[PDB]
């Protein structure tokens, strides 16, 4: 029924090419020092593989090992992730997340922390 | 005092690049020779004058010692 409705409403839509250039990744640093703000944000990432690659699975396993943390998280010192237990134990940060941002044939694999 | 409370800085953006993304010697002679000339023109009138005078006082006084050790007709 969905397919019928598609045919009924969308079929006038043109299909007659913007394709995506590779995107070059660069090892680099951008630092907006603004002492007047009360906490520091840092995001760090390596070039990731991109949507299609089977490595994204193993990478997400690894990211999950390391994890995410927030100063409301109940787990604290006893947490499974060493990053998180250590960050809780020693008040190293308010929060952090690992991420694997995916694009066509590239990506950002890393972590952001606020501290 | 260590990195973290050195001083207070606001509103300054630093952009930079990994060394492995970049040349060790960007335009080493084409920019560098001109720059070195510029650097030297800047200082030589401060630095060189004394050493000129040294060379002269040393030239003169060495040869004044020469002359005084000779005999003269009298």
């Amino acid at each position: 029924q969905l397919l019928d409705l598609a045919q009924k409403h969308f079929s006038g839509l043109s299909g007659t090419v913007p394709t995506l250039s590779p995107c070059r990744f660069t090892g680099s640093q951008i630092c907006h020092r603004e002492d007047g703000l009360p906490l520091a944000h840092v995001a760090i990432a390596v070039e990731g593989p991109g949507w299609a690659h089977p490595d994204n699975v193993a990478l997400q396993v690894a990211n999950a090992i390391i994890g995410h943390y927030d100063c409301t998280y109940g787990g604290g010192a006893h947490l499974s992730s060493p990053l998180a237990s250590i960050a809780a134990t020693n008040k190293l940060c308010q929060s952090f997340q690992t991420f694997n941002i995916c694009y066509a044939d590239t990506g950002l694999l890393g972590a952001h922390f606020v501290c | 005092r260590q990195f973290g409370h050195l001083t207070r800085v606001r509103h300054v953006i630093t952009y930079s690049l990994s060394p492995f993304e970049q040349r060790a010697f960007p335009h080493y002679f084409s920019k560098g020779i001109p720059n070195v000339l510029r650097r030297t023109r800047a200082c030589i009138l401060r630095v060189a004058p004394p050493f000129v005078a040294f060379y002269l006082v040393y030239t003169w006084g060495t040869q004044e010692f020469e002359k005084s050790k000779r005999k003269n007709p009298a």
